[PDB]
């Protein structure tokens, strides 16, 4: 159901704006689709990357690079239905977040992926999602760090509500 | 009370049981089923001027305001 | 935090709506302080009560008298920051409910419960946050069947996201 002039508008995008920076994802936003973050995903990333290690800077600038190339190229035949875009952009995170490495750099910024993740941003928006389900799959003391974070933003913005999800 | 006739009066298949009206008569919410002559035309809920708040709600208010849930009572100012 | 003219034209509002009706409510919504549904809740639920029992038409005719009149009345001297607003409507909303046996009539209507709620509606608005809360306190069936109900909506709208969320 995505727009048609939309899609004219973000293949003006994808033909103008070049891959390295988040332009293209600046652009990705505020589509007919209400798939968000992508803006505050490569905000927050490029923000706190300095606070990544150099592992993490190479990881964070692989998988952007990853995430502008794959969401140029793959956007092709893709039906015009925005369940459907949101599944191929899940399919193309998953790609390029497990064959970059991203759970060694999670192992080495635990703390620093704890700062990122906010629970208004994750309930928010998909993407955010996407990197907590990988982020629990991704190393059983990063995992255990990324419940106990989320739990901590869970329970001290949606008060008893936490607890009402979790129970157990 | 039966008579000498050996018949009951009123005789029971001339009597029937209709179900009655609920208890909100008066009660501003204007259900079609108190709205009728046979308890005070829901107590007044279903017509503007005889409801104390001098507005009708229907209840639900997915009742139409002109049809069942309209003022049903001839003596309201609204049928003069 | 709210405004003072907003605390005007509620206090206008309360001063003008009548005990019955959305009115009281009606005004509430669009506030500063953000506690929406409240004008969403006298409609639904008077969508509803007919499908409600008459026990059911009784305490949701009485919970909403008491919600009007007690937020109207005790509408008095509270600070103008809206932690304490949502506090003090949370506090009457549970004191309506559990002095007008919220927990019995909803165990006679569970279903019908079960079909106004919705993922959306307790995803956006703290008052149906309350509400489902003290439902959950209100019998191990009812719980039982609002948990069902819940978990299928949230993995309706969530997929993935709502099981990974929902640990054990
Ligand atoms: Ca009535």
């Amino acid at each position: 159901r995505l727009s048609l002039q939309n899609t004219a508008e973000i293949q003006h995008c994808l033909v103008n704006a070049g891959d390295v920076g988040c332009g293209v994802f600046e652009c990705f936003e505020n589509n007919s689709c209400e798939i968000r973050g992508l803006h505050g995903i490569c905000m927050t990333f490029l923000h706190n990357a300095g606070k990544f290690d150099a592992q993490g800077k190479s990881f964070i600038k692989d998988a952007l690079k990853c995430k502008a190339h794959a969401l140029r190229h793959r956007f092709g035949c893709i039906s015009r239905k925005c369940p459907a875009i949101r599944e191929m952009v899940s399919q193309l995170q998953r790609e390029c977040y497990l064959k970059h490495d991203l759970c060694a750099a999670a192992q080495e910024n635990t703390r620093v992926i704890v700062e990122m993740i906010h629970f208004k941003d994750l309930l928010l928006h998909e993407p955010y999602v996407d990197l907590v389900n990988l982020l629990l799959t991704c190393g059983e003391e990063v995992k255990e760090a990324i419940t106990h974070s989320v739990q901590v933003q869970c329970e001290q913005n949606w008060g008893s509500l936490c607890s009402i999800l979790s129970f157990c | 009370v039966c008579t000498a006739g050996l018949k009951w009066y009123p005789h029971p298949a001339l009597i029937h049981c209709v179900k009655g009206c609920e208890p909100f008569m008066g009660d501003n919410y204007c259900d079609a089923i108190n709205n009728r002559a046979f308890c005070n035309y829901d107590g007044g809920d279903c017509c503007t001027s005889t409801v104390k708040t001098k507005k009708v709600t229907p209840f639900p208010m997915s009742c139409d305001l002109q049809g069942d849930c309209a003022c049903r009572d001839p003596q309201a100012q609204e049928h003069s």
